[PDB]
């Protein structure tokens, strides 16, 4: 069976995996619950043969999968991009750690509490974390070298995320923007932005205090 | 003061007296273009009863590389002409290239005077086969919105623009042409893309009376109606409410429309029902306007692949080919409006320039000795050489034409040129490989709004400290300004050559400036280039322009959708 | 130059790692920084040169890496575990991921002020994922094996910790208690459970209103 990816009608944790399919030119199929189909999969949860009910899930010829951490790993390696050493798949995961803590970080409470009040305390601790990737990247085109990679894709989602959060988040580290554009530079992913599959927003769940609603 | 048959009379008598009139005009340029030390050290001194034959062997031919240094003088800091005549009001970039570099030709007053006269001959001959209403207006895609000041403090400008912004534009064209849909202010408007849809809207507002639809070539109309096909629902929603959309940011265009904006629910209903009913958007031009006579533009040479799609848009209506002319000079005119575009051919104007022709025939190519235009043999192909008042003396464009026939004693021509390309080595390189990857790289962010890039260019600015960047971009539709800023940064890191990229990184060359020119700009310079007096096949676009290039230069500073210096560094 | 794992005296991110350094029978040394060594936090990170700044940190004689989840797969590959294997890498991670939802879920609440209501509902939402784990375990002794892997103690930390906050959450899952019984049964871990190195509390940094503080 050909690759089947299911996810919420949001970019979400699923942007890096959908985006990684296209840099890799991997072809995929999509089943997405719309405005109220999320509840319907109740009956479908234990009848899917899936080990642990949730989204995303992944039915192919070879395996039954779910969750963002796991799916990114499984797809990339078959296509030779999960990592090459004890040191660097770790480095990958660490860089994953860096984007996720900041991204799962915006999402602690972006659809919860007063996001603006909690914005200020987190936008108080972010400069170091943002400044770390900009200093490491001066000699390399991206974080790890010369061919675009998946840490960059959650990172792509990432850069979008503090900038929609805070427009002038990025006033003092200019390198990241040209760099996002260089990962965005690959022809195929551009065309899918061009194509019908591209969904600009919301990044998080539909009902979000911040980043929520059908229309910006 | 235009008389329809009297202007054709001047042309008709002229075609009959072509030989005498031409040697006189040869004498004219010789009497006029003289005292530049270039002409005299080439040997010229004036007059005699010996002005033609001795001249051709004695006085030397020119190419773009040799022509490059002397206006280079004029454009840079100090206006210092030595090969043309007067210090030029504006300079013109010529098509093809100079060893991979920008081409140089001066633009004079006579052309604007020649513009009025050639066109005057054109539409009058057209009017005998296509009678017109004198009180009507026309739908024309003509833009003169961009002007720049040279490093030398001199204006540089495309042929077309220089004419439109000239003090004599209105008096010279009041009697002889049907009014533009768009106000002149809108033809001069900072946003030609926005001017493009509003002038188009302007057309629909007076659809019953319009007699023309105009651009210089076919594919520009083509892209326009794709846009119309793309944004027509956008047009009618604006009309129902009577409010112009928020996509539109430019100061002059929104105020024009606000005055022209009255709630019209009904028009939007009429247009919407009619527009959706048609199949596969083939030929919408007469439908939108019930009384228009024709579609006008260039339809030969490189335009042949674009002829079916203009035909696609044209349908069963007669196709009229625009006269063949340029910033170098005006060379030919269509005096047979009834004939189709494929068999169409353009009449040489006797008094505008001395044309001699470099022989192609015996093998490939040829160095056979040249002959006069009327002295040229029927049915054979030769590459034109031009001596005129644009400071061009024996200038080889590099392009070959065939003789279809004769309006009396003056030849009509067909141009099978679709590429004249020959090249050498460029030192603003930065090759196309790298530029194409770079422009394409920065392209995706705009593409998030389903908009794609039409065209690209770059510039060498020695007015500024330091010499630097300057990028041109044409896209299908309007977009916000912040995505563009970031695009500038990709372009900033995209060019990868050691010298350039090291300087770029530490701003030894200034931080990249991104200015978004409006749509059809490059299309308009393409308009100029195919018409280049020679063999109608001359459109290959220089991708980075020296202080030395020219069409592109006028364009860069004012007509900015937005202008931003690097959001990097 | 014995390998350094550097971290606070807290369960948190490092808890799976400590016991597990002993599974591979690998040499290691510790730097213990206290609640009162917050002054140490400002002054240590870039003085030894971290590109990506975070706790916990672990340096083998040649490696530089942080972030709990990243540290774990690091330990596993040194134990020749990746190479790659798909299902399990994606299934370990899924298994791990259900618990990351559990582990970070408690960490979400970890800095929260109320705690009790978030936990009981965290408790209300625990039987789903545990049942997903439960329906994995019965044919064999533990979560995915015969003789201990890395994913064990994390669910354990998760399940151990959750047992402390509520005494009867594991009552309905008999297979899971053998599971609890099984790892305290293997020689190295129970033997070191009574040693000085063993760390039981607090669950999060002492700042947490619950699972912080002092007493089990
Ligand atoms: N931490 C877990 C949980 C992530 C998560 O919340 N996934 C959502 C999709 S955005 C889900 O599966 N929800 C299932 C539901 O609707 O109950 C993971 O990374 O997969
Ligand atoms: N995802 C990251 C986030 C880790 C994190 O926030 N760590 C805390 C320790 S629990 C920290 O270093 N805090 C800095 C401090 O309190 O000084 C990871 O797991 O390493
Ligand atoms: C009267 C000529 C004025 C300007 C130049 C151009 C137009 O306005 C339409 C085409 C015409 C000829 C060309 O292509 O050189």
């Amino acid at each position: 069976m050909s690759p089947i990816l299911g996810y919420w009608k949001i970019k979400g944790l699923v942007q890096p995996t959908r985006l990684l399919l296209e840099y890799l030119e991997e072809k995929y199929e999509e089943h997405l619950y719309e405005r109220d189909e999320g509840d319907k999969w109740r009956n479908k949860k234990f009848e899917l043969g899936l080990e642990f009910p949730n989204l995303p899930y992944y039915i192919d010829g070879d395996v039954k999968l779910t969750q963002s951490m796991a799916i990114i790993r499984y797809i990339a390696d078959k296509h030779n991009m999960l990592g090459g050493c004890p040191k660097e798949r770790a480095e990958i995961s660490m860089l994953e750690g860096a984007v996720l803590d900041i991204r799962y970080g915006v999402s602690r409470i972006a659809y919860s509490k007063d996001f603006e009040t909690l914005k200020v305390d987190f936008l108080s601790k972010l400069p170091e974390m943002l400044k770390m990737f900009e200093d490491r990247l001066c000699h390399k085109t991206y974080l790890n070298g010369d061919h675009v990679t998946h840490p960059d894709f959650m990172l792509y989602d990432a850069l979008d995320v503090v900038l929609y959060m805070d427009p002038m988040c990025l006033d003092a580290f200019p390198k990241l923007v040209c760099f996002k554009k260089r990962i965005e530079a690959i022809p195929q992913i551009d065309k899918y932005l061009k194509s019908s599959k591209y969904i600009a927003w919301p990044l998080q769940g539909w009902q979000a205090t911040f980043g929520g609603g059908d229309h910006p | 003061t235009f008389d329809m048959n009297r202007v054709i009379d001047e042309f008709d008598e002229m075609t009959r007296n072509a030989h005498q009139v031409q040697k006189q005009t040869l004498k004219e340029i010789l009497l006029k273009n003289q005292s530049a030390i270039y002409l005299q050290n080439c040997g010229l001194n004036g007059n005699a009863t010996d002005p033609e034959e001795a001249f051709k062997s004695m006085v030397p031919l020119v190419t773009d590389v040799e022509l490059e240094p002397y206006i280079k003088r004029m454009v840079d800091g100090d206006t210092s002409p030595i090969l043309t005549g007067h210090p030029v009001p504006a300079i013109s970039l010529s098509s093809g290239t100079s060893q991979g570099r920008p081409k140089f030709i001066p633009f004079t007053d006579e052309l604007m005077e020649n513009t009025l006269q050639l066109f005057r001959t054109a539409f009058a001959f057209r009017n005998r086969d296509f009678p017109i209403d004198d009180n009507g207006k026309a739908l024309q895609f003509i833009f003169s919105s961009k002007q720049y000041i040279s490093t030398g403090g001199v204006p540089v400008g495309t042929a077309t623009t220089n004419v439109y912004r000239n003090p004599n534009f209105k008096a010279g064209m009041k009697s002889i042409t049907s009014p533009s849909c768009s106000p002149d202010e809108v033809i001069f408007s900072p946003d030609v893309h926005q001017a493009l849809y509003c002038h188009l809207l302007s057309g629909i507002l007076f659809r019953d009376q319009v007699q023309y639809v105009f651009a210089v070539f076919a594919h520009g109309l083509v892209h326009a109606f794709r846009t119309f096909e793309q944004v027509w629902e956008e047009i009618v929603t604006d009309i129902k409410d009577g409010v112009l959309s928020n996509r539109i940011t430019v100061p002059s265009v929104r105020t024009a429309m606000s005055k022209l904006l009255t709630p019209n629910p009904e028009l939007a209903e009429t247009i919407r029902t009619k527009c959706m009913s048609l199949s596969n958007w083939y030929g919408l031009i007469p439908a939108l306007f019930p009384n228009a006579k024709y579609v006008y533009g260039i339809m030969t040479g490189s335009m042949e692949p674009y002829v079916p799609k203009l035909r696609h848009y044209a349908g069963d209506l007669p196709l009229v080919s625009h006269d063949y002319g340029s910033s170098e000079g005006w060379i030919a005119a269509n005096v047979t409006p009834r004939l189709s575009p494929e068999e169409a051919t353009f009449a040489v104007i006797p008094n505008l320039g001395y044309f001699e022709f470099l022989p192609v025939s015996e093998t490939g190519e040829g160095e056979e000795k040249p002959v006069g235009l009327t002295q040229v043999k029927i049915g054979e192909e030769y590459e034109v050489v031009i001596t005129n008042y644009a400071g061009l003396y024996r200038y080889r464009l590099g392009d070959v034409v065939k003789v279809i026939g004769f309006y009396n004693n003056t030849p009509q021509l067909k141009f099978i040129c679709r590429r004249n390309l020959i090249l050498s080595i460029n030192i603003d390189k930065n090759t196309e490989r790298d530029l194409q990857l770079s422009v394409e790289s920065a392209a995706k962010r705009l593409s998030e709004e389903k908009i794609e890039v039409i065209d690209f260019s770059s510039y060498i600015d020695v007015s500024t400290d330091p010499g630097h960047y300057a990028i041109f971009w044409e896209i299908s539709g309007e977009t916000n300004e912040d995505v563009l800023q970031d695009c500038c940064n990709c372009l900033d890191r995209a060019f990868i050559d050691a010298g350039y990229v090291s300087s770029r990184k530490c701003k030894t060359i200034g931080a990249l400036e991104l200015r978004v020119v409006a749509k059809g700009t490059f299309r308009k310079i393409q308009e100029h280039f195919l018409g280049l007096g020679s063999s109608a096949g001359q459109f290959k676009m220089p991708r980075c322009v020296k202080p030395s290039n020219a069409k592109v230069l006028q364009i860069l500073c004012e007509n900015v959708v937005s202008s931003y210096f690097s959001t990097a560094f």
